[PDB]
């Protein structure tokens, strides 16, 4: 399926997943196109922020829903 | 608690609002949906919390054991994936008790988790879905995300299923994602970028005052400002 | 009304069929399609495994839903 990755400034991604892949996986997927390394990525989906070892279904995020990206350069 | 055929899911399309949903299970290991169940779920735990319950893959090369529930819009056939959340607050109003807002016995109706087991209509909850949204009092856990408690005030409140803030329509529910987002970094003690147009969620160290807005292509317009008043960065007298 | 049947080789057979037809008639309608004798055939539906007796409004089977073929 489809989601969508913004950011807070109004960039917008889009991805190719499965309600089973990890969060973990996502955000390999978004260094695989925008090359943003994944420690320094923080995803979010209604205010709540994703654990890397939880999947897309945990949150129940459906197909077409978006994700928000903030990034952490710490 | 318990379940039934009273399951409600938010169609995001060709519905696009709440409808009857059906109830589905797959093997959780091959996602398939040749495991059977040696008995039915009986609370909504069942289905939501992940194996949970146990069944038998009839795959020969799969040997299979954790149901996995899904559901699915019931209003007109659906693919095999094709799957809708599940809004578990939502249910048939077999007590026929009136909205705590409209006093007007609708149906479906949906029950916040308060110790009273507050009802309400969709139509009702969606005005305050709305109403709560634009003037910011939507509340922020970190544990369950952004939220609101029970239309009449009541403690402990919240509700856990994010999904149920579908009924905001889909111009609003990006409203409240983008704001949900928004709070989430305040959470982490961040800050947004005050310059108009960016918006951006930055996530500096906590000791530092000096914020860079800077995270690459499009990331960051590479303002830099104070924490405090958010005005335009400067080594002292944070006063205007 | 239409109504799918996966197999475990991947492929959906489509088939014909009423609301009233009993669940000996859709394994025939699958002996139509790909030739597998239905004391071979072992349906599943919503986690539950389909018995000749019954209908497909037995088990509120509805249009265009999928059944799972399993060989026994
Ligand atoms: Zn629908
Ligand atoms: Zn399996
Ligand atoms: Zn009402
Ligand atoms: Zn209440
Ligand atoms: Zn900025
Ligand atoms: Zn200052």
């Amino acid at each position: 399926m489809q989601i969508f990755v913004k950011t807070l400034t109004g960039k917008t991604i889009t991805l190719e997943v499965e309600p089973s892949d990890t969060i973990e996986n996502v955000k390999a997927k978004i260094q695989d196109k925008e090359g943003i390394p994944p420690d320094q990525q923080r995803l979010i989906f209604a205010g709540k922020q994703l654990e890397d070892g939880r999947t897309l279904s945990d949150y129940n995020i459906q197909k077409e829903s978006t994700l928000h990206l903030v990034l952490r350069l710490r | 608690g318990p379940l039934g055929s009273s399951f409600f899911v938010y169609c995001k399309g060709p519905c696009h609002k709440v409808q009857p949903g059906k109830l589905r299970v797959q093997c959780g290991t091959c996602r398939q949906a040749t495991l059977t169940l040696a008995q039915g779920p009986s609370c909504w735990d069942d289905v939501l919390i992940p194996n949970r319950m146990s069944g038998e893959c009839q795959s020969p090369d799969c040997p299979g054991t954790r149901a996995e529930f899904f559901f699915k819009c019931g209003a007109h056939p659906t693919s095999d994936k094709d799957t809708s959340v599940a809004l578990n607050l939502i249910t048939n109003n077999s007590r026929s008790i009136p909205c705590i807002a409209c006093t007007d016995v609708r149906n479906p109706v949906l029950v916040f988790q308060c110790n009273h087991r507050h009802v309400i209509c969709l139509d009702c909850f969606h005005l305050y879905c709305v109403t709560r949204l634009n003037d910011r009092q939507f509340v922020h856990d970190a544990q369950l995300g952004y939220s609101l408690p029970c239309v009449a005030g009541c403690p402990n409140s919240l509700i856990k299923e994010l999904h149920h803030f579908r009924i905001l329509g889909e111009e609003q529910y990006n409203r409240y994602q983008q704001y949900g987002a928004e709070e989430c970094v305040l959470q982490m003690g961040g800050v947004l970028c005050p310059r108009p147009g960016c918006g951006a969620g930055l996530l500096p160290e906590q000791g530092q005052r000096k914020v860079t807005c800077e995270g690459g292509n499009g990331l960051g317009c590479g303002f830099v400002f104070c924490r405090d008043c958010k005005e335009a960065y400067h080594e002292g007298e944070c006063d205007s």
